[PDB]
Order: C-alpha cells, then structure tokens, then sequence
C-alpha cells in the first residue's frame, strides 16, 4: 500500500480498510479489528430469544451481479493498470441470462 | 398530505438533521458548493 | 420545619389530614419478552410520595397554614410530615448504646441491640437511621439473641459508617412541597377557604 | 393519451359504484432459469378468470401508487401479500434462490353487473394495464406483540428496466470480456457470458493489451 | 413467595379477594384477508393475568399486606397466588405414584394414575405440572379405567420427561406485580385503607 | 363447533343472548366531489359482525361456557352462532333435487326448484349455499313457475359449479371469536361472573 | 328507489321518522379579513342532508326495512325519500300545462301556469324541477295573475330549457346512505330493534 | 335585513332571544416576560360576537324564521340584530345639526352638539356613526358645555370626514351568520322544531 | 385605574367578589436528581394571580362594570384591585414618618416607626412598598420596641433606597386582564348576567 | 420507532424541504448528478 | 419549535428518507465522499 | 465476541431483576495541561466504590446509546448531567478553558 499522507486520517483509515474487509469497533472500550470469516461454532439465536420484531430485506437489484471486472497496478507491467475479468456460467444460468457486471478497482 | 407545508416551514431543521447522520462518516453537506 | 398537624396545634382542628396517600414511587424499566418472561431493571431511587387533603378552612386555620407554607417557601426548608398511623411505640429504650457494624450497603441492617432495647419491631413499621433522612419500612425482622436482622424495602441509601443509630419512634418525612409553582386557595362568600391540597415528595 | 373504448367511456360516466380488481401475475423466484412458473393473484374477494387464467384471491393486501414524472426515474411500485400464507413466505425466504430479473404484470379490471370484465383497452378488448416491470427487492416484517395483535406484511418491490442506474453495459476491448472467459476445470474456456454465442470463437481483441 | 390470604393468615379476614379477574392473554398475529378469511398465527407465549381487588383493609391488615409486598419488591423473587374459586378439591389422593409417559407435546396429555386417584377432574378446572410453573386449564376429559386423557388450553410449554407429576390441588400462579412503580394507599378518616387493588401477571 | 345457546343447553338459562348486534361491515372508499356527486368504490369483502352480551353468570353456566370457548381456542375451530329471529321456517322440502345453473357470479341466484319445495322465501330472510360458509340475506324474490329469482346482498363469494344446494333453514354463522387476545371475566364476591362479551366476526 | 314509509307501506306503522334533521350543507371559502369584513365565496355545490331516526322497530318491520336497504346497497342506485312535514298539498292541479320559459339561471324563476293551478305556495315549502333531481326551497313568492315569480335558496343548477315542469307535490330527495360501511342493529330481550337511524345525504 | 324578533313580529313569540351572548373578540398577541412584565400587541380588529339561543319552535314560527334565514343566504345580505337591553333612550333630538370635527382617528369622539340634543349618554351604552356600520360602546363621557367627549372601546375604524352624524338610539349590529355551512334543525315527533342556534359575527 | 367594587361604588352591591382565588405563581427550575434529592432554582419573577367570580349581575351593574373594563382595554393602563379579606385595618396611624433604612435586599426588612404606628401586623397579612407596586405577604413578625423586623415571602424586588414608605392598608394589586381576548356575557330571560368571572394576573 | 416507515412514505417532501434550506445559500441538490 | 431536538434524535431516518427520493433518478448521497 | 466469565453467565440467566449502574470518569477541562484531575460519577442512587474510587451520585441523569456499524464512523455518545448542580455548570462555562483532548471512560 501507499498512503498519501496529504489525505485525512479518517479517509486514510477508511481506505486501508475495505481492502481486506475490516471494521474498527470502539464498543466494549478497546479498539477491535474484525474481519469477515466463517466459523463452525457460531452463536445460536432462536427467534423466541428476541424481542419479537423482525425485518427481512433483500435488495437483489443494485447489489447482485453475475460477473466481475477489476483493475490493479501490477508490477508485471511497468506499474501500469491490468484488468482482471471473468464470468460465471452458474450465476448467469440463474437470473435468466441477465448481463450484470461488478466493477472494482 | 398537509405535511409538505409543515416541512417547508422547518427546512433548516431538516438540513441539520440530515447533516447530523452524514457526519457519522466523513460526509458532510458543505461539500456541494464546489459542484 | 414541621407541617402543622393537630398534635402540635390542636386549636386548629381543620389542619388535620382528612386523607393521606403514601405513594410508593420506584421507577423501573420493565420489559416483557415474547417468551412470557417479564424482566425489570432498576436504576433510579425510590421516594415516598405523600398527598394531603384538607376540609374547608376557617380564616384563622388558613392564616396559620399559609404562614407556615410561606415560611417554608421563603427559607427553602424541608417540611416534616408525621403520619399518626405509623406512631405505634414498640421499641423503647436508648438508641445510643446500640451499635451498627459498618460496611452494610445492601437492603438489610444487622444491629447488636446490646440488650438496651425492650420490645421488638413489627413488620411493616417505619424505620430510619439517625444520620440519613431517608425513611425505610421494615419488611421482615428476625431476632437471634441481642443481634437483630431488620430488612428494609428501599436499598440502603448510605453505607453504614458504624456511627449510625437506629430510630424507630418519632420518624418524620423530610418532604419538599411539590405543586408549589401554582399554589392557591379559593375563598368562598361564606368566609371559608376551600380547595387546599398538599402534594409532598420525600426530598432526602 | 391512452385511448379508451367508447363503450367503457359510457360505463365510467354513468355508473358511480365501480367494482375494480387488480390482477397480479408475478414470476416465481426459482433457483435456476429453467421454465417459467407464474403465480396469478387478485385483490378481489372472489377469483377472477381472465383469458382462461384463474387469478386466485386471498393473498394480496395492498398496492402502492404508480407515479411518473417528466424526468427519467425508476418507476417504483409496492404490492403487499398477507405474509401469513406460509406458502408465499417460503418462496421469498428460500435459500439459494434469486429473482434478479423476474417480471410482473398488473391489470386494472372493472367488474360488471353480471360479474364479467368490462372491456376497456381497444387493442386487446380487455382490461387496462396498471404496471409491468421487474422485481427488484422484497421483504417481510414480523411484529410479535407480547400483549395484543401482531402483524406480518410481505412486501414485494417492483420497478422498470432502469432499476440499476449504476450499470455500465459495454463491450470493453479485451479477449477475456469479449468471449466471456471463465476457468472451468484448469483452462480459461469461453462461456455463455458473451453477449452472443458466436463471440466464443472471436479472437479479434487478442493482442489488444500490448498494442 | 406466597401472597397472604385468609387461608395462610386466618387472623386477617380483611385479606382475601373482593373480586378477581382471571384474564386470558394470548398474543397472536391476526390478519384479516380481503376474501373474508381471518388468519391468526400464535407465536408469543400465553400468560394468565390476575387482577385482584381488596375490600376495606384495616391498618394492621394493610401493614401485613404491604410488608409482604415490599419483601417481594426487595428480594425480587416471584409472588405466588392461590385463586380460591378453583380450590374445589375434586381429586383426592397422593399423586407421587402417578406417571406421565415421556415425549408428549401439545394440548393433549396422557397420565397413568395406577389406580391411586379418586375423583374426576371436570372441564374448566386448573392443572399444573410439578416441574414447570405454567398453569393450564382443562378443557375436556376422557378416561379409560386408570389412564386419563386431559386436554389443556395452552399447549404444554415443555415436553414431558417422564418424571413430571400432576398437581390437581393447591395450584399457585408464579406471578409478577404490574402496579409496583406507582402504588399508593389512601387512609380515610374512618380508619380503613380503601381501594387496594393488584394487577398481577404470570411470569413464564 | 356450536356456541352454547338455550336451544341445545336450556339447563343454563344464563347462556342466552341478552342482546345480539348483527353488524353490516362492507368497507368502501367513498369520495365526495365538489360538484355534489358522491362516489363509492368497493374492493374488500363484506363480513357479518355479531356481538353477544351476557347477564350475570353462575359458576356452572360460566364453567360450561368457558370450557366451550377454551375448546374453541385449543382446536382452532369455528364458532357457529344461531340467531333465533332468523329461524322462521318458510321453505320446506328436499334441497337435493333442486338444481342451480352454473356460472352465476353476480349478486343473484336463479334456481329451478323442480316443484320439490313448498312455500316461498321472504325478503330479508337468511340464505346460504351448501358448499360455501358465507351467509346471504334475500333482498328480493320473484317466482315465475318453478324457477326462483333470489337476490342476495353480498355479491356471490363463489361461482356456482352446478352442484351447490340452497339452504334456507338451520343456517349458522361460521364466526371466529375476536377480542380473544385479552379475554377475561371478573368474579364478584357473591359468586357470579360478570363482564362477559363475545365480539364475533364471520370468518368464512 | 323508494325508501319504505307508512305512506307506501301502511301495514308497517313502525316505519316512519321519529325525528328528521334536514341540515343545510353549503361549503364556502369564508375568509375573515383583518379589517372586520367577512368575505365568503361559494364554489362547491350545496346539498341537503337528511338524518332519519326510527322508533322501536319490530322484527318484521326491520326485516322489510333492511331488505330494502340491502337491495339499495346491491343494485347501487339512488335512494329516494319523502319528508312528510313538507307534504302539505297546498297546490292542486296538474302541472303538465305549466310552461317555464327557457334561459333562466340563478335563484329567481318565472313560470306561467296558464290558469291551471289552484293554491299559493308559501315561503318555506319545497320545489323541484321535473328533469333535474335537485330539491330547492322557496324563500319568497310573488304572483301577478297567472305568472308566478318564485325565489329559491339554491341557485338553479341547470338553466331552464323551456320544457322543465314544476313539481310542487310528492318531492323526493335523491339521496345516498352515509352509514352503510358499519350499520348494526341491536335486538333487545323485549323483542324490538332499538336505535335504528340513518344519515342520508343528497347526491348531485 | 332585520332578524325576526318579537318587536317586529310578536305573533311568533318563540322567535324571542332566550339568551344572548355579546362576545368581545379582540385578538391580541400577549407575551409574558420572565421579569414578570406582561406585554400585549394588537394588530387585528375587534368584532362583536352575538350568539342567539331559541326554545322549541312551532311549525309556523320555524317556517317564518327559516324563510328569513334562507332569504339572507340567497341575497347574501347582512342580518341586523337588535338587543333590547341596549335600547334605553337617553339622547333625544336631531342628529343632523350636530357637527363632528374631522381628522379624528383615535379612540375618542369630540362633537359639538350645538345645543340641539337633550339628555346625556351614559357609560356602557351603544354608540355608532352614521357612515360606518361598526358598533361602539361608550366607556366614558364628559360634557363641557355643548361639546361632548365620548370615549369608545374599539379604536375608530374610520377617520371622521366631518359629515358623520352620531347615532345613539335604534342601533343594529350588521352581523353575518356564522355556522351556516352546516345549519339544520331536527323536527321531533310532536311537531316542534328543536336545536336552533344562531352564531352571528359582526361583519362590518 | 381602580376596579369597581362595593367600597368604591356602594350603589352597586352586585359588584363584589362572590369568590376570589389568590394563587401563588413562582416559576422554578425544578430538577429531580436520581439520588432522591430535589433541586429547584428560582430565576423567573413571582407574581400573584387573582381569579374573581361575580354573582348575578343586573343590567345596570354589568353596564358599569364592562364600561370600566372597556376603558381599561382602551387606555391600556393597569387595573388595580383591592382584596377585601386582607382589609382588616390592624395597623392604625400615618406611615409618612416611618423610615426604612437604605441598602436592604432579600426577604428580611427593617423599618423604624419612630413611635408612630399602633397595632401589630400578624403573619399572613399583606405588605407593599410605597414606590414599587409589588405586593408581598408577611410570613413572620418580630419587634423590639419601635423597630419592626418583617419577613416577606417574595424577596424585595428592589433594594430599599431609604425613602420607601410602608403601606399596611389599602393595598392594590397592579394587575392585567387575562380573559380580554374572548370575554362574553350571557343575558338570561330572568334579566341578569350570569357567570361573570375575571382571571387577573399581577404585572411586574 | 415507527417513524421510519412514515418518512419512507413521504420521501419527496423530505427532499424538497432539504433543498429549500440549501437554496438559502447557493447550494442545491441537483449538483449530485455530476459526481 | 421543539422539533429540532426530535429530528436530531432520528437523523438516520431522515438521511434514508432523503436518499430514497434521490434514487428515483440516478442521484444518491454516497457521492459526497469524493468531494 | 467479547468473552464473559461463566460466573456472570449464570447470574445473567437466572436473575430477572438486574440492578445496573454506569460509572462515569471524565477528565476535568483545565486551562493548562498540567496534572490530570478526574470527576467520578455514577447513575446509581447510592455511591459505588470501584477499585477504591468513590463514584459519587446525584449528578448524572441519562446516557445515550452507543451504535457501531461496519463502516468507519465516529462513535457518538451523549450523557447528561443535571445542570442545576451549579458546580458542574461553572466547569463547562468557565472562560479560557479548553477540553479538546480530555477523555472519558464509562
């Protein structure tokens, strides 16, 4: 990484994160760094343990994509930009063949 | 309904209430004068 | 400062409490989960609320009562309220030779009477420490020799320092008069004052 | 000006009490793109038969208002199902199912004295169209009160083709994108991601990276 | 703990319910379909609600009552009550030798008295399992010799583990007070506490 | 399931309907234009609302009624309500040899009685089909030979399949008990239960 | 259609208005100027409102009444009513040979009886044109031989076309029900439907 | 136009004012500063509000009153209201030879009676100018020879042009009928009309 | 100005307070601390509030009263009132030769009569300084020969400048009307104005 | 609370009430299409 | 009035209600981090 | 997952009425950076001793809700003092005093 120190501290931290997941948390006193992961022993919540309210919301539009196109500064080239593009046949077999591309950098 | 008139009589409060949730992150509404 | 009652001032019989209302005010955050379990949370303090009602008052009775209330509002003192129904004398003797071990911050007083007190307090009576103005009600009492085990409804508002002395008789509520912001009394054409009510709150 | 049959222009002017029903026809969210199942629903108290299709009742609760300005914008509509059907609940909350590009057509039907559909649209000689678009969103709102009556509302979200305004559909000059390359077992093989099946053997943009 | 009543404390006949309101509280996700069909889903747990009204209480009886209530508020446990209208001892015998086969959920229940109990529990009477504190209500009864088939209005909260024993007499509701936050008592010039009432609510 | 009434259960005379309230619930969207023309729009269905009031209930009457209501709430059945004022027997005979032509979805039933039915239905009576639980009121009736022209208030909730059979006598409302979320009854010190009301709604 | 009343159905004397409220409903853009002047602009159309209250109705009379009302709700037409206090037949004769010259707008109206009518319509009586269903109210009358000059409170909704005939008797209000959405009837133990009332409202 | 009263129309004794309510409506912006000084601001005008109540009305009395009110609502005129209690004749003579100097815009009228008027007006009477319809009350009156110094409650709504003539007797309130948007009267079964109220406002 | 009353105008005995409500209005920043202590800060000025109720007023008495009130509303000055219950002339003499030493703030006040006054002002009586119009209330009195020590409920609004003279008799409250905006008077058929009342409020 | 649903049913009024306090100065919300 | 305090206690709802009317067209409030 | 002692996991599961107190410890706004004075406060009705520190009562009135998303943002909290203490008022409204970087632990 290169951190342009002329940027703000808040924006620099926000840019260091979102590159590996990450979420700075100030709860319970300390600063805790948490990244996305899968566990074989998660905490079991039944709906009867809740307060009775429940809101389900799935925004498949504007958030579900079938293919990704990314770019990066690759030292294989003379530190120029290289594009990584690939599709998924299963995700396009689903969604009735709609063409939706995820753009990343 | 008749809520439009009311909101039009309390616009500055709406602006402040909006800018108070954007300051949670680093966003703020004073960045529109550039554009 | 004592609120005028027909104990100290029997010449004004209209100053008696036509009806008292000892209100238990203990605000709590109560939440009912869908699984049928009701859960409570207590943070704030409990304060005894006293409401006094009065009959028609003659000019002299009202003059005395109003002079006392205005003296209260002038000096900013604390009205003391005496409830006759709580003045049953059970424990008699000296409360200076009794010792209370220190460090008691729960909802229970353990005291060694040292055999200097006759009688035993009854459950539901009024109990108070000598160094704090908060008034307690005895919910249970077990005596094993000279050491007494008095249980109180409000959790001890102070941590005993070992110098406190229990007070069983002559207990007064260090109240502060609420509803004094708009306090008035209408004088009828027959010369008697009507519509006088004292909403008092225990300001310890 | 959507023209209306003169026959309907008399009924809409003489009769005051109009019995209107909205016929909903949404595509089932399915895990794969195979086949095309449709659920037909109505807001009327009894089932309504239109073109031989029985629009069953008892599920739809409310429909939102369709608004269109003179500035390009997504046309959002919201119709709610009861949410206690327990057969519509599983379709929405099913795992591994996507409804990214499932359509929905809603008709505005007027019932006569005899219980039939009053013809309005001249081209079809049937009822008008209220909305036709795509399903983009959804949700269910459970509210269990510990004392009283609880409610549950399943709301489906709808919009037109421009729902994803941050969408860049273009043929970027690259072999990997033009032929829709994807690793299948150990090689980058062209797939159906190409805009045309004849793009799978097009090597036109092969040397575009070093040009 | 036990709520005082003339059965536990016969010396205080002023205690005792002047009127008891046993309400049924089953929250439900009711939905009124446009076609006329009403669909309701039961998710939240059901709980009996008890509203107790007291007659004119003399000062000593109220002292005992509020002492017990303040002990409740202090130690924070549950407050058991015994409704007397359901105290018709219609089933004699000792229920220890009565076995309830394990693995039973729902309204229906099967228990084998093994020729021990005498008396038939008619519909409308109360029922309670030995372990769980929930209180049910028998809606229908049918027996084939020793085996008894009982249908209860609330579904069995916990599945029988083969050791739960029936309790056909002396059933106590594990309740919690709902008037605690602001609970006042008025004293009349006649010398009685008037309008004392409780809004209880079964917990779990 | 039938609601207990003094037809089936005359031994409990307190179970009679002290006052019934047949509520016509047909929600409509009514808009009044400034030109003086009032316009209505109907989408939702019409459901008959029944409200039952009861007098003071003795322990046995209340026990029976409460057992029936708890059985209802347990099995989730449908309470059937019988109104005596609508039990005038006019049409008598067999309703199996009568034929109803299919495809009738309006607000009018045309049926060929085939001369098997004696008498004629009167306007304002209660009419119901044998294959649907919705209850209809006859608003008009014209007989031209054997074919009858019965006009009904609620628009036909079903399209006749040709197998439906008209029902004129013995009509019950397939109601579902509303206000059952908080259902209770206070027991007075004199032994009688008071404050019992059934708000029923026709859940077809 | 016609609302049943003792004139149409004398066999049902229970029908008939116990009390009728004929309200005047003219919406207006009223504005209270700061100088004390009140300015009001009439834009929305005026409509008479009729509130009918019925006496104790026996079951058969209520059956007829609600049968007619449900036929109204079914076929969706208008519901005509005849107020009996305005049924004083003060104008004899046949009004077919009475001509109203065309091109008349506003409150004033001129009609030529051609020496046919006998009787003078005094102020406060009703008036209605043959074609339009609006009902006016005569406020002043002045006749010069055969020609009659009548002033009506609501301005003529439609300009006379030279064929409209006066209707001085049997005037019916073309009304619409406003209690239809929730219309319930209670049956007493005495056997009568009590508190039946209608809130009608003239349409157009 | 004059409102019917038992002065002009004594044949209808039911048209008398059972109770009048002269309401002083002078809207002001009143602000109370924390320093105990209450401050007022007056911008809008003061208008006399008159409320009339009526007893049960026979058909002829109601017919006359309703005809007059409908004539008012037809021509859009101004109802004139006469209060008998303000009809004491003190100042008598000619009001045409009296001169009022011009330029008087305050709250005080200085007029030279020129010795043509006998008697003197009393404080609290009703006074009005001949060129404006607003009604004034005399709050003070000092006479120094022929020039009178009349003080009025409402600030002069007009600036005197020198041609105005004082009016002391026969003063009417140029009112406009409020609550006429929904104006009605229920006719009871005994033939008398009830529930008639006139809320009038001075629309100068 | 002076509010009319039987002392100023004995010819009008209808004037005079049927009932007077002298309310105390001290705004305060009261705060209820979580520990049970109640903290209140006095910032806003205190002001006596006077609610006057009049008996049945005959037309001439009401004419005088509302003439005076409208003169008040016109000239905009303050309206003085004299409460008669505090008119007990308990202090004889002329107070001009009574000096109040300068530089005194707070409730306490010291004044030297120089052997002029006869009579002791008991607690509850009124007190007012010559210059400032505020009205206080004596709460306690103590005299050592000629010097008098008086404690007043409201703190001295202005510090004594050495010239203020005591006013123990004829104390007038400088009040402002609070019912002016909508002040109506009803005239009965009996001939009296009923329910005339005033909500006064001391200004400054 | 249940205020979220309501506001979600009156969004355009909120937008207008916001843009009415930004027009006090030279800011306006139509300058977001560029970004 | 006392509406300011309330709105300051529900700011996020205001933000969402605003962003829900800008998404009608292609505008959104997440385009302020650039500026 | 902030781990909790199993002993507390029994109390939080068996007891229903929980008596909770929030112990506040804020640094005094001082004109200079010299020294570090602390005011210790509590929301409980009686003073609570923790690690020998007496958290005095009677001042704190309410505390806000601490919310944390998965997007970087300032974690705002708001606790209110009575405002009629007249000893906390002067500390806030004092002239020439800055509290730019004064901490607080709750």
């Amino acid at each position: 990484t290169i951190l342009d120190t002329s940027e703000s501290v808040f924006k620099n931290v926000q840019g260091i994160l979102e590159s590996f997941g990450g979420a700075i948390n100030n709860l319970s006193g300390e600063y805790r760094i948490t990244v996305e992961k899968y566990s074989t022993n998660p905490l079991r919540i039944n709906f009867l343990d809740t307060y009775g309210d429940l809101d389900l919301s799935d925004t498949t539009g504007r958030n579900k994509f079938n293919s990704v196109q990314a770019s990066l500064v690759d030292p294989a080239l003379s530190w120029k930009t290289n594009s990584i593009t690939f599709y998924n046949s299963k995700f396009k077999e689903q969604d009735k063949g709609l063409d939706k591309k995820l753009q990343l950098s | 309904a008749s809520f439009r008139d009311f909101a039009s009589n309390n616009s500055t409060a709406f602006r402040d209430a909006v800018e108070l949730a954007l300051n949670e992150n680093g966003t703020t509404l004073k960045s529109l004068g550039n554009s | 400062m004592r609120l005028p009652d027909p104990y100290t001032n029997p010449e004004y019989p209209g100053l008696g409490f036509e009806s008292v209302n000892l209100v238990d005010n203990d605000p709590m955050i109560r939440d009912e989960l869908p699984n049928g379990k009701v859960k409570e949370v207590k943070i704030s303090a409990q304060y005894w609320g006293i409401n006094i009602s009065y009959p028609e008052l003659f000019p002299d009775e009202y003059a005395f009562l109003d002079s006392r209330l205005l003296e209260y509002k002038r000096t900013g003192d604390y009205l003391d309220v005496l409830l006759p129904q709580y003045e049953a004398f059970r424990v008699r003797g000296d409360t200076k030779s009794v010792t209370i071990p220190a460090g008691q911050k729960g909802s229970q007083i353990i005291l060694n009477t040292n055999g200097t007190l006759t009688g035993q307090p009854k459950a539901g009576d009024l109990f108070k420490l000598s160094t704090h103005p908060k008034v307690y009600k005895i919910t249970n009492f077990s005596s094993s020799g000279n050491v007494w085990n008095i249980s109180l409804y409000p959790d001890l508002f102070i941590t005993t320092t070992g110098s406190e002395k229990p007070v069983f008789n002559g207990i007064l509520f260090r109240t502060k008069l609420m509803n004094g912001d708009s306090f008035g009394s209408t004088l009828n054409n027959n010369g008697t004052y009507s519509g006088i009510s004292l909403s008092l709150r225990e300001s310890l | 000006m959507k023209k209306i049959l003169d026959s309907a222009k008399n009924y809409l002017n003489t009769h005051d009490k109009l019995k209107t029903a909205c016929l909903i026809a949404l595509e089932l969210p399915s895990s794969s793109g195979s086949a095309a199942t449709y659920i037909y629903l109505t807001d009327y108290f009894r089932d309504v038969t239109y073109n031989g299709i029985l629009y069953r009742s008892g599920k739809v609760k409310s429909i939102s208002s369709h608004k269109q300005n003179r500035q390009l914008s997504i046309g959002s509509l919201s119709f709610t199902i009861t949410g206690t059907a327990e057969d519509e609940v599983l379709k929405l909350v099913q795992n591994g199912v996507s409804f990214l590009d499932r359509g929905i057509t809603i008709h505005q039907a007027i019932i006569n004295e005899e219980g039939n559909i009053l013809p309005v649209d001249p081209d079809t000689d049937g009822p008008l169209l209220f909305f036709r678009g795509r399903i983009t969103g959804g949700g269910i709102k459970d509210n269990v009160n510990t004392s009283g009556i609880g409610t549950s509302v399943i709301t489906w979200n709808c919009s037109n083709q421009f729902y994803d305004f941050d969408r860049v559909n273009g043929r970027y000059t690259d072999d990997a994108s033009h032929r829709g390359l994807e690793v299948v077992n150990g090689t980058l093989q062209p797939s159906n991601g190409a805009k045309r099946p004849e793009y799978q053997e097009d090597y036109g943009f092969f040397h575009s990276n070093k040009s």
